[PDB]
């Protein structure tokens, strides 16, 4: 659960800062 | 028409300048022209997965758009051919390269444009006729066994303008010409079909005819049919290779397509070595099995994207030969190693898994492949009827009955031949569980047995009841210890041991128990169940009379009738025959009847 | 010949774990090799994992300590990693990246070979049928090994898998009916005394003339372990398929290699697999294990014996699991047999060799091999299932024959399995001991042996 | 005593055949260095400018 939430957080950080 | 490479990370390439590219189109990546497939679009960037190794691909390399999806070529030259997951001829590559390696970007056509095939058209077709998709308009004599029916692609129709006279043509010569609306179109002997796209039929019919494996435990207790879907475990030594080779040597199939998905490189060398040596008997003559067999070969070190296109190549070849009117039987070994490739490709694209890391669309992809099996009324003018029977090997990840692949498969298939590890440890072969295995065809097969072997269904029912009662009693005899047991329990135990040791247990490496015909199976089961009935009746009626009968004063009286039963499995269906073996079994029945009449 | 000059970038734009990220690279090639020059002057090497536009993501083999983002110079080679290869590499000791570590010169190259390999047509291979007589009964008798196979040793921590590996290396030969193996040996993350053990064992038995070593110790960089099993498998492929000799490749701690794989995948923020290992670890181990066998027309072979250590003695961990899907069997070293002073502690119930059926039998070893092996296995299984409830419910509730299986258990674990760390048994001695053990049971209890074989071998 | 005797003579014999091999190496090298020097110096002194094939004019 924690690993998948980390992947999703990094996705939604990249797409917004880029 | 030309995009450019923008990024490379593993087998996944990202290419810019790809405006009107469609999903799942095929492209040529790099200066070596590696084939790849578009799996994602975004703006005018495209994400491609490559079917080769991408080491040495710079940013800026060309990307050529082909405009068509992943397809197979279908024509004369498929029987006896060895491909990989992309239909690349492994023998032509070696013959033309003169090397022991497969180059990168090697571009050789799957069916040789050099051999001359003997083609004769249909007798009643002529200039002016009306032909539609599926119609057979010629026949090529491929080899001694298989006649290759030349059909029209299922999306064409028109009036004949030209049709070739009998002769010798190669797969580049034009044989037919059609005019539909003033437009014209020429047709050669090869067609091209996308592998991810199911082939049309007129109608799907129910499956009603068996598929004899040769094993008694499977032909009797858990039957398959012509057009069924089966799942076996991938287990070494248990008796899986026996089944794989029995489908080919002695069955009722016309074509065999064997697909290996993720294959140990030294276990594919065996298959490739000793398949061209197997033979079978047709009309007295002995002929090679590689006259009606095609292998798709894929080992564990080939690209991951070519591992998941093997199943589709194999099933499309199966459907192509089904539409001729034949009965094809496909074997897809290691469906589990296919799901592994699905999981890996899904991970490379950063998608959310569902259970144990697998993609959420795992059952939706297994169903799309298992639901291509079946018996059909072929599309086209001559009335044909074909069938494709799929057997998939689902290996265990340690032996769990709730693996995502195994649980996704059990929701689709109609037959499940289960693996007993306790039986494979005691060297009982084939190690079929016979208490968790099932078949859902035993009601559609009823009017076949009620017409050909009209006494088999009661024997099957009673055999299964005996085999369950024995398991009920076993874990009682374990604790207490068989002192206080009714005589009927003794007979149940000692007839179930006979059924297990002499009927279910079989040895495929012997020249008499390699293929057991169904009359042999029915005869053995009939004699065993008749003995069970007689012994039980004898012990049951004289229960409170004088001279109480027991199982011990039955093993005394008839000790050699209990030996012709424990040796029924040594008769040979090719040194002896059908009437000889039937006569032997009838004489043994009369013998045991006389013994039970005398003792009682 | 690449004759254009190379490009050197002082444009580092990030250091993170084992990876260095660069911008403004001109047409970045994938899998390229890069030479890094640190501010003080030391030099390291890296390989490009991903290119995108102008960016490049290099993995440095010797770590990223001391590297800054303003004065480190990265020179791009223009080519993938091609290792120099020669036949003088036999008798020499290298480190995990191929540099001489024995006071000898650098390899003068006979050729330059790509270290990813070259795919071998499945139609040009040959099926292995020559049995290797290792001199160990538990392997020879029941898990026979053909010359060209790939069969690992599933072990654990604190168990003697190095002793078994060295004994196989020392005693391996062909089954005598009427030269011998070269050895390539890669070590990934071993301690100093394991390397000392192996070097001393090789040079005390006159072998060193015919051994090539690649050594990556536990004090060495971790990212080298990724290329170490591929320089050891590129030499073995030059010797076998170009110099035509029979090679034996040992790969020690295929678990350290996978830990380095996970360490590089975790620094790249990738969707993890099970236990955190990369999702492509299957396709990665399969490009190592599948470089073994014989090819048509060439009289050389490659046999592979990887050596794992299962974490927590667990055979369902990702590493043993995925290794079992790829190799042809496994030899299982057990801890329960170790704690009772048995050597070699090989548990034959989960061990397997998938190429045995075609390497044994009449005309190869002896006509009674397969039946003896099958009956010994079945007897051992039945005896374990007895011993369980014998220890649980009743030492006297045991039947009259449920005591023959226990005596078989004892004598089989003490006489067949337990061998001796320098004892070299033939195959026929192993089969004779198997018959001496099978003679415990009356011949009616051996249901897995045909009558023709029982008649010929039982009454002695 | 026999070991202490052979220990030195074996070493001197190995050091004899070592020198034999080294003289063979040097007599191989003397007769071949000039042709390879010409080939090398012709490869080095032959310049051919070139642009990347991926460059778009």
């Amino acid at each position: 659960f924690y690993r998948l939430k980390k992947i999703q957080e990094k996705k939604k950080i990249l797409k917004e800062k880029s | 028409t030309f995009g450019y490479v923008h990024g490379v990370s593993g087998p996944v390439v990202t290419a810019c300048d790809m405006a009107g590219a469609a999903m799942y189109e095929l492209v040529r990546v790099g200066h070596s022209e590696l084939v790849g497939e578009i799996i994602r679009l975004e703006g005018d960037m495209a994400t491609i997965q490559v079917y080769e190794e991408t080491s040495g691909v710079s940013v800026g390399d060309p990307v050529l758009r082909t405009g068509k999806p992943l397809s197979v070529e279908l024509g004369p030259g498929i029987m006896g051919a060895i491909f990989d997951g992309i239909q690349r001829p492994l023998s032509d590559i070696s013959s033309q390269t003169q090397s022991i390696y497969i180059p990168r970007g090697v571009n050789v056509s799957a069916l040789s444009r050099d051999i001359k095939w003997d083609f004769t058209p249909c007798k009643n077709l002529r200039v002016g006729s009306h032909i539609t998709g599926g119609d057979i308009y010629g026949i090529v004599s491929e080899n001694s066994l298989i006649k290759h029916k030349i059909m029209l692609p299922p999306r064409n129709r028109g009036t004949v303008t030209y049709i070739a006279p009998p002769g010798n043509y190669d797969t580049s010569d034009v044989v037919l010409e059609l005019e539909f609306e003033g437009v014209k179109e020429k047709f050669t002997m090869v067609q091209v079909w996308p592998v991810r796209q199911v082939r049309p039929v007129t109608e799907k019919l129910p499956a009603n005819h068996p598929l004899l494996t040769g094993q008694r435990v499977l032909d009797a207790l858990f039957p398959c049919v012509q057009g069924g879907t089966t799942a076996i475990p991938g287990a070494f030594g248990c008796g899986k290779t026996v089944i794989s080779q029995s489908l080919s040597k002695y069955s009722n199939s016309d074509v065999i397509i064997y697909v290996g998905c993720g294959e140990r490189g030294n276990e594919m060398s065996e298959v490739l070595r000793d398949f061209p040596e197997l033979t079978m008997e047709v009309d007295g003559k002995v002929e090679s099995i590689m006259k009606r067999t095609a292998l798709v070969a894929n080992t564990s070190n080939m690209p991951v994207a070519a591992r998941e296109a093997s199943i589709y190549t194999g099933i499309t070849l199966s459907e192509y030969f089904r539409d001729m009117g034949y009965h094809v039987s496909m074997m897809a070994d290691s469906t589990s190693r296919w799901a592994e490739a699905l999981r890996e490709i899904s991970g490379r694209l950063a998608e959310m898994p569902a259970d144990s890391g697998y993609p959420a669309y795992l059952g939706a992809r297994l169903a799309s492949f298992y639901e291509r099996a079946g018996r059909v009324k072929c599309l086209g003018n001559p009335e044909r009827e074909g069938s494709v029977s799929i057997v998939g090997a689902v290996s265990p990840p340690g032996g769990d009955f709730s693996d995502p692949v195994t649980s996704a498969t059990l929701g689709i298939v109609q037959v499940f031949w289960g693996l007993d590890k306790k039986l494979a440890q005691r060297k009982h072969f084939p190690s079929v569980n016979w208490l968790i295995s099932y078949s859902k065809y035993m009601r559609a097969l009823d009017e076949y047995y009620d017409k050909h072997f009209t006494e088999f269904v009661p024997l099957r029912t009673k055999a299964k009841e005996i085999l369950q009662e024995e398991e009920d009693l076993a874990e009682i005899v374990q604790l207490v210890g068989k002192a206080s047991l009714a005589e009927t329990d003794k007979i149940t135990l000692e007839v179930a041991k006979l059924i297990k040791d002499d009927f279910l247990q079989q040895n495929g490496y012997t020249p008499y128990d390699r293929f057991c015909p169904f009359y042999k199976t029915v005869g053995m089961l009939s004699n065993m169940i008749a003995f069970y009935d007689m012994a039980r009746r004898a012990v049951e009626t004289t229960a409170q009379s004088d001279n109480k009968i027991t199982w011990s004063i039955i093993r005394e009286h008839m000790g050699d009738i209990l030996y012709k039963l424990s040796s029924m499995k040594f008769k040979d269906p090719l040194k002896d025959g059908e009437a000889k073996i039937k006569s032997d079994y009838a004489q043994l029945l009369e013998d045991m009847q006389n013994a039970f009449r005398s003792l009682e | 010949y690449l004759s254009q000059p190379r490009l050197t970038y002082k444009t580092v734009s990030g250091v993170n774990g084992p990876l260095v990220i660069l911008d403004h690279v001109k047409f970045p090639r994938y899998a390229e090799i890069v030479h890094l020059t640190l501010p003080d002057g030391t030099k390291r090497s890296g390989q490009v994992l991903e290119v995108s536009g102008s960016k490049a993501v290099v993995q440095v083999f010797e770590g990223t300590s001391g590297i800054d983002a303003k004065k480190t110079s990265c020179e791009f080679t223009g080519d993938i990693l091609r290792t120099p290869v020669s036949e003088d590499m036999l008798g020499r000791v290298f480190n995990g990246s191929g540099k001489p570590i024995d006071r000898g010169p650098v390899v003068l190259a006979e050729d330059f070979l790509d270290i990813m390999g070259q795919p071998i047509n499945p139609q040009c291979r040959i099926y292995p049928e020559e049995m290797i007589q290792t001199g160990i009964s538990a392997i020879d008798g029941m898990n026979s090994i053909a010359r060209g196979q790939k069969i690992p040793i599933f072990s654990a921590a604190g168990l003697p898998h190095n002793e078994i590996a060295a004994q196989i290396c020392r005693q391996a030969g062909l089954v005598k009916k009427s030269e011998n193996f070269a050895i390539v040996f890669a070590a990934m993350g071993v301690n100093m005394e394991t390397a000392r053990f192996f070097k001393s064992d090789f040079e005390e038995n006159g072998s060193m003339d015919n051994v090539c070593l690649f050594l990556n110790l536990a004090n060495d960089p971790t990212i080298e372990r990724i290329i170490t099993p591929r320089l050891a498998l590129t030499t073995a492929e030059f010797l076998a398929y170009q110099c035509e000799k029979h090679v034996l490749v040992i790969l020690t701690d295929m678990s350290s290699y996978a830990e380095a794989l996970r360490e590089v995948s975790a620094a790249r923020e990738e969707v993890p697999g099970r236990r955190g290992f990369p999702g492509y670890m299957y396709t990665d181990l399969a490009t190592i294990y599948e470089r073994a066998g014989r090819v048509e027309g060439r009289n050389g072979s490659i046999t592979q014996i990887p050596i794992l250590t299962m974490p927590n003695d667990d055979i369902t961990h990702p590493i043993p699991d995925l290794t079992g899907y790829i190799t042809e069997g496994q030899i299982y070293v057990d801890r329960q047999l170790h704690n009772r002073q048995i050597y070699p502690p090989i548990n034959v119930l989960p061990s397997l060799s998938r190429l045995m059926k075609s390497a044994i039998g009449e005309g190869m070893t002896r006509k009674d091999h397969a039946d003896v092996s099958n009956q010994l296995y079945a007897c051992y299984a039945i005896g374990k299932d007895v011993q369980a409830m014998k220890a649980v419910v009743g030492e006297e509730a045991l039947t009259s024959d449920d005591l023959l299986y226990l005596e078989f258990l004892q004598k089989f674990e003490r006489n067949f399995i337990a061998q001796g760390p320098y004892e070299n048994r033939t195959v026929f001695e192993t089969l004779d001991i198997g018959w001496q053990l099978l003679r415990i049971f009356p011949k009616e209890m051996l249901k897995r042996i045909p009558q023709s074989t029982l008649s010929e071998f039982y009454p002695r | 005593a026999a070991a202490l005797g052979s220990r030195g003579s074996c070493s001197t014999e190995v050091e004899k055949e070592t020198q034999e091999k080294m003289t063979i190496l040097q007599t191989y090298f003397r007769q071949n260095r000039d042709e390879v020097l010409d080939n090398l110096l012709a490869f080095v002194c032959d310049i051919r400018p070139e642009i990347h094939e991926n460059y778009r004019i």
